[PDB]
RNA sequence: AGGGGAUCGAAGAUGAUCAGAUACCGUCGUAGUCUUAACCAUAAACUAUGCCGACUAGGGAUCGGGUGGUGUUUUUUUAAUGACCCACUCGGCACCUUACGAGAAAUCAAAGUCUUUGGGUUCUGGGGGGAGUAUGGUCGCAAGGCUGAAACUUAAAGGAAUUG
């Protein structure tokens, strides 16, 4: 596991969060 | 000439500079940040009554395969509940 | 696959450098003669040895052999060695008495003043 | 050499160094005399002149500028200062 | 730890140089990196050479020649035995032989 | 100071000349521009034999110092220095190491090669590097028959010379043993030159 | 007994140098532990600490000890030793040989006043062996050896009683803090002082006058 | 860009000294760099030194007798009190009876040697031993 | 250096180098001391006197001691016009 | 957002391999690759080495400029110039040997002139994770950038080198 798809996995993750934050906002 | 400045007129920067850096210190940053005071079982108290809610047999870390006898107890000042030892050749049945 | 041991080695080391005078061609005659000069064990390393030393023979025949040098050698080289050339050995007569070298050469002589025969030629580049 | 008069270098050594860093800086530049050739009047011309002097009668080159040293026009005969 | 003082290349003044394509891979690596053998062989052969030179006309002929510089990769480069990897002290060795 | 006889005959500096000492080489490093009398076109470098001479005598003196000659050791590894070694050891005590010098043996005092001297020459500091950093663990003087090209590392004296002629190595190390014979009863007879011819020390073929 | 086969060691076993200061002067190196025995005759000895060093082989693991052993009476001079050998006791034997060739005279000056024999350092020196860094103040009389137990000792065996320290790196390490104290402590004669300004006339070497008797035939 | 010549001064001495030289040429040279070197020559640290007029800053060419250790400056000029004096020559100096820490006081450079019997207190310049 | 009575009190006092008055250590073994002859009338070593110079481990390993040794004896008079203090 | 779109080619298609192969391999191929007008502002953006200044060791080569040889070279049987050689010097990209000296070492002419610690100055770090994450702010069309914790967990993680 490379830290670049720790930062792939890490900013699709961070992506579906505002995603799903926004049908709350 | 290595980093910081030297000029009489620096102390500002060498204070300023100081105090920032400062806040890299586990200990002096949850001093500043009262973090103990705020957030922990005991508001920054050395000892703290409670009420033992249940007697817990614990699976000690490996490599020791043991069991460590403790107690979960309800604190009386704040109610946060916690897990503590009892420290001796049994001792657990003291405790009830 | 018949690589000899340097304890045979070096004992035709220990022999032919105190006795090749003696010694001969022949290893018919070196293996009686290892007999008596060399006081060896079995008769098989009495064999190898006299084989080896027989071919040291062979070898110091034909030119000088590096490692191993008997007595004789020792006074066959100094005689080699004392060469003395009795002219020609810097002793000037290159042009009868005037000796040759460089416009620099000839002013670092004026440099020291000596008197000295001398002579300038060309150079370039 | 470890030991060395730093203060009476030999006069080889300092015309071998760069002007700025001699014992005391100096210019290695000089100004020349030069005739003009058919006139006989005298110009005072740099030797690194820079500029395309011009004399009063040979109105048209007197020298030439380069990289450093000033070209003289090829025809003008000149004594240093 | 630092295996290069010129890292893996020959780039000091540059910041970038260009890439190149290896002729085995089709890797692309820096011109300056890339290992370069020049390859002059002969237009025919060193055997066929004679059969060819009696069945030519023009009974003196010169034989042309062959040109290509080829540019290897670190990984074919070392596959195919252009570079033999070194020791520590011989690995400073710049010789071309 | 220094006698008015010991200066540079002309009779010495007739040879010293022939055998082309003051050929020097081409590169000339800092610790050697003092010796460099001019650079010739060609760019191959003279010797100020002046110099030679002098330091040469300067070293005999330091030579004819040591109360014993057997521990005046003289370093070859070359091989044009191999003879002038040898008859260098031959007139004096001067016990010599001429081929290879087997490294260690001013250091590990149990070998059989193992010597204490209290100093040492070397026909050449670049070949001769061994010997002289074996030298400088055990506080021995150096005296190098250096070049214009040689290291100056660990060399106490230096007598400038050419390295590339066998006339010159030989030549040099003759003139150091008729000095340091001269400076003790052994050629008290300072005026005349040494009986002995000086090619004896010069190189030998085949 | 002891053949010696120095010229140093043939003289001092004839006699022709009687103190080790003769050879310090002239810098002349010991190869021989007989010399220092026969110039330091009461030196005592310890070890500071025995470890083992281990190497990796194709059977198992291959078990060495190395020895630290500090030389030195209490009236300046100081060796000190490392060995690694296949046992303990011979560690301890080849330690004790090898930190009395490398004796060497140490400087005890006054913090103070030139009041009484000298009690401390003449002058704040330091040594450094791989990162650890060992610092050697002069102290008043009394303090002391504020140092940690180990460098205390080998100070101990010096004859300095007042020191200061301070440290740097790794001092957990003992071969390195004992190196660096070592060096530190060698190097007070290694500073250059204004007493030591004056000007000697350079005395011969014991090798060069008595190089008669020495080197025998 | 140059701040402090006297540092300058100082560390182009301390170089030539660990390289064995027995001289060292000094590029600017002012009049403080002249005052520090009086008093260490005054102490017999150094030699002759000889100040060359080029008509913008001066020169001057030390002459280095090897009983120098380590000549240095310290920068900024701190304002010790006469009291503070002892503090800064215990840090800087390697033992009691002897070193020197040079203080521009207003009486002029000295050091604090002399400037202790004269109490007078001023910055520190610089040491020397 | 002394003490109050006096009665110098050190070990002893070490070496200086001829050029360079560096002090030479009892661990300095690439220090070497050069013992020149003198000489009298027709060149005679008279032994037992010398002319001595100390060098410094540093000089020679920084291989300035050809020109130190230079030096010295120029200044003592063993060589004559060898060394140049200009150059 | 227009233009242009040969080649190569995230996606996709497909052919094999493989137990599987939504990979490596082969054949196509949209976006892209190019350009214009605007965005973003990140790279192992690296010499993993801030900038300015001084000093400290030997060499050769090379780029640019300059200085000097009664130097070589040419078409007019030479001139000037160009090209070349030699000796200097200023500035630059570097390289080689060494260890003064440094460093944990690998290595470093600076990573030297540091417990003998101070030329001037800016930025950054404080055991390993959680984590460059949550939240807030701000910028951006978006992608995402900049700023940026805590609870909790942990006796190590790590650097260089040695033997196997
Ligand atoms: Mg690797
Ligand atoms: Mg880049
Ligand atoms: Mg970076
Ligand atoms: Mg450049
Ligand atoms: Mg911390
Ligand atoms: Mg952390």
């Amino acid at each position: 596991m490379r830290a670049k798809w720790r930062k792939k996995r890490t900013r699709r993750l961070k992506r579906k969060r505002r995603k799903v934050r926004a049908r709350s906002k | 000439g290595k980093g910081k400045p030297r000029g009489l007129n620096s102390a500002r920067k060498l204070r300023v500079h100081r105090r920032n850096n400062r806040w890299a210190e586990n200990n002096y940053k949850k001093r500043l940040l009262g973090t103990a005071f705020k957030s922990s079982p005991f508001g920054g108290s050395s000892h703290a009554k409670g009420i033992v809610l249940e007697k817990l047999g614990i699976e000690s870390k490996q490599p020791n395969s043991a069991i460590r006898k403790c107690v979960r107890v309800q604190l009386i000042k704040n109610g946060k509940k916690v897990t503590a030892f009892v420290p001796n050749d049994g001792c657990l049945n003291f405790v009830d | 696959g018949r690589v000899r041991t340097k304890t045979v080695k070096r004992a035709s080391k220990a022999l032919i450098e105190r006795y090749y005078p003696k010694l001969t061609l022949d290893f018919q005659t070196n293996k009686r003669l290892c007999d008596e000069i060399a006081t060896i064990q079995s008769k098989r390393l009495r064999n190898k040895i006299a084989g080896y030393t027989t071919h040291l023979m062979k070898r110091i025949q034909k030119g000088p052999v590096r490692g191993i040098s008997f007595k004789l050698q020792e006074e066959e080289r100094e005689r080699k060695d004392q060469y003395v050339p009795e002219v020609s050995a810097l002793d000037l007569s290159r042009s009868n008495g005037v000796l040759n070298v460089d416009n620099q050469t000839s002013d670092l002589v004026k440099s020291l003043g000596l008197k000295l025969p001398l002579s300038v030629i060309n150079v370039s580049a | 050499v470890l030991v060395q008069d730093l203060l009476h270098p030999t006069a080889a050594s300092e015309a071998r160094k760069h002007k700025l860093k001699t014992l005391v800086q100096g210019p290695r530049s000089y100004f020349l005399d030069v005739k003009c050739p058919g006139c006989l009047n005298i110009t005072t011309v740099f030797s690194h002149a820079q500029t395309a002097v011009t004399c009063e009668s040979c109105s048209t080159i007197l020298c030439t500028p380069t990289g450093g040293k000033a070209k003289l026009s090829e025809g003008t005969s000149f004594r240093r200062k | 730890p630092k295996k290069r003082a010129s890292n893996g290349r020959n780039k000091k003044g540059r910041g970038h140089v260009k890439p190149v394509r290896c002729v085995n891979c089709s890797k692309s690596i820096p011109k300056d990196k890339a290992i370069k053998r020049m390859a002059i062989r002969n237009i025919v052969e060193a055997a066929a050479v004679r059969d060819l030179s009696e069945a030519s006309v023009y009974p003196e002929y010169a034989l042309p020649k062959t040109y290509n510089k080829l540019h290897y990769c670190v990984s074919c480069a070392i596959h195919a035995r252009i570079v033999r990897v070194r020791s520590r002290e011989d690995r400073k060795n710049r010789a071309p032989p | 100071s220094l006698p008015a006889t010991f200066d540079l005959t002309p009779e010495d500096a007739q040879l010293l000349l022939a055998a082309n000492t003051h050929l020097g080489a081409r590169n000339v490093q800092v610790h050697q521009e003092p010796y460099v009398f001019n650079a010739r076109p060609d760019g191959v470098h003279v010797i100020n034999v002046g110099k030679t001479w002098e330091k040469l005598v300067l070293a005999a003196r330091i030579i004819a110092a040591i109360p014993n000659p057997e521990d005046v050791v003289a370093i070859s590894s070359r091989t044009f220095g191999q003879r002038a070694v040898l008859k260098f050891a031959a007139h004096t005590g001067a016990t010599p190491i001429a081929g290879r010098f087997t490294p260690g043996s001013f250091t590990n005092y149990i070998t059989r090669s193992f010597k204490e001297p209290r100093l040492v020459i070397v026909t050449d500091p670049r070949s001769d590097a061994q010997a002289i950093k074996e030298a400088s663990y055990v506080n021995i003087p150096v005296i190098a028959l250096t070049d214009l090209d040689s290291p100056s590392e660990f060399v106490d004296v230096a007598i400038p010379c050419n390295n590339r002629g066998k006339h010159s190595i030989g030549l040099i190390w003759y003139l150091l043993a008729r000095e340091v014979l001269r400076l003790r009863g052994a050629l008290v007879d300072r005026t005349q030159p040494w009986s002995i011819m000086p090619d004896l020390y010069f190189y030998r073929d085949p | 007994g002891w053949v010696p086969v120095t010229k140093l060691g043939r003289l001092v076993k004839a006699g022709k140098i009687t103190t080790i200061e003769e050879i310090f002067l002239h810098s002349l190196p010991v190869k021989e532990f007989q010399i220092i025995d026969t110039l330091l005759p009461g030196l005592q000895d310890e070890v500071m600490n025995i470890k083992p060093v281990q190497k990796q082989t194709r059977a198992g693991q291959r078990t060495r000890f190395k020895a630290v052993v500090v030389v030195g009476d209490s009236n300046g001079h100081v060796g000190l030793g490392i060995k690694t050998a296949k046992e303990v006791a011979g560690a301890i034997r080849a330690g004790i040989i090898i930190a009395k060739l490398s004796v060497i005279p140490i400087r005890r000056g006054y913090w103070g006043t030139n009041l009484g024999q000298p009690h401390s350092l003449a002058t704040k020196t330091t040594g450094k062996c791989g990162s650890v860094t060992v610092r050697l103040i002069p102290a008043p009389r009394g303090s002391g050896i504020v140092a940690s137990p180990a460098v205390k000792k080998l100070l101990q065996l010096a004859g300095v009683e007042d020191v200061y320290t301070q440290s740097n790196g790794k001092t957990r390490t003992l071969e390195n803090t004992l190196k660096a104290a070592f060096v530190a402590i060698g190097n007070t004669y290694g500073f250059l002082t204004p007493n030591l300004w004056a000007e000697q006339p350079l005395p011969v070497s014991p090798l060069d006058i008595y190089s008669d008797e020495a080197s025998a035939q | 860009t140059r701040s402090s010549v006297l540092a300058d001064a100082l560390n182009a001495i301390n170089n030539a000294e660990k390289t064995g030289k027995r001289q060292v040429l000094i590029r600017p040279s002012s009049k403080v760099i002249i005052k520090f070197l009086q008093v260490m020559q005054k102490h017999g640290y150094i030699g002759e030194f000889e100040y060359i007029d080029d008509h913008r800053s001066g020169k001057i060419v030390v002459q280095l007798n090897g009983r120098l250790n380590k000549c240095g400056v310290i920068s900024p000029r701190f304002n010790v009190k006469i009291g503070d004096i002892e503090k800064w020559t215990a840090n800087l100096l390697p033992a009691r009876q002897f070193g020197y820490v040079i203080l521009t006081t207003s009486a002029g450079i000295m050091d604090h040697e002399e400037a202790r019997r004269k109490h007078v207190s001023g910055k520190i310049l610089g040491f020397v031993y | 250096m002394e003490n109050d009575k006096g009665q110098l009190v050190e070990l002893y006092v070490p070496r200086k180098c001829s050029a360079t008055n560096r002090i030479i250590k009892a661990d300095d073994h690439a220090s070497v001391q050069i013992n020149v002859a003198k000489v009298d009338e027709e060149g005679r070593a008279i032994p037992g006197e010398y002319v001595t110079y100390a060098l410094s481990g540093y000089v020679r390993s920084r291989g300035e001691s050809d020109d130190s040794l230079n030096r010295l004896a120029q200044n003592d008079g063993l060589l004559k016009n060898v060394w140049s203090y200009s150059r």
